[PDB]
């Protein structure tokens, strides 16, 4: 039997990171008067998404 | 480092005489030559193909 010396190392790192960020706002209002000598009318209408 | 002084492996060629072709060490001129002849003419091409 023939044994050469072989005294030896190797190293390998491989990483990868990754964030992904999405973001939505959404507003809405709506604000109506009415008006008359004997009535008065409101009205309000809000939206909000998110 | 301490282990390289103590345990050092092959790592590079003296480039004045690296290596001596085989059929050098032959008994004989006829063998040699036809181990030479069929080095040259067939088994380093292949070789350098592979």
């Amino acid at each position: 039997v023939d044994v050469q010396q072989n005294d030896s190392a190797t190293y390998t790192n491989v990483s990868g990171n990754t964030i992904s960020e999405y973001q939505r706002s959404l507003a809405t209002s709506v604000a109506i008067e009415g008006r008359y000598n004997f009535f008065s009318g409101s009205l309000s209408t809000d939206f909000d998404s998110n | 480092v301490d282990s390289v002084s103590a345990s050092p492996d092959f790592v590079d060629f003296v480039p004045t005489i690296p290596m001596q072709e085989i059929w050098t060490l032959c008994s004989s001129e006829a063998q040699a030559e036809a181990m030479r002849k069929h080095y040259d003419d067939v088994w380093a091409p292949a070789q350098s193909e592979k």
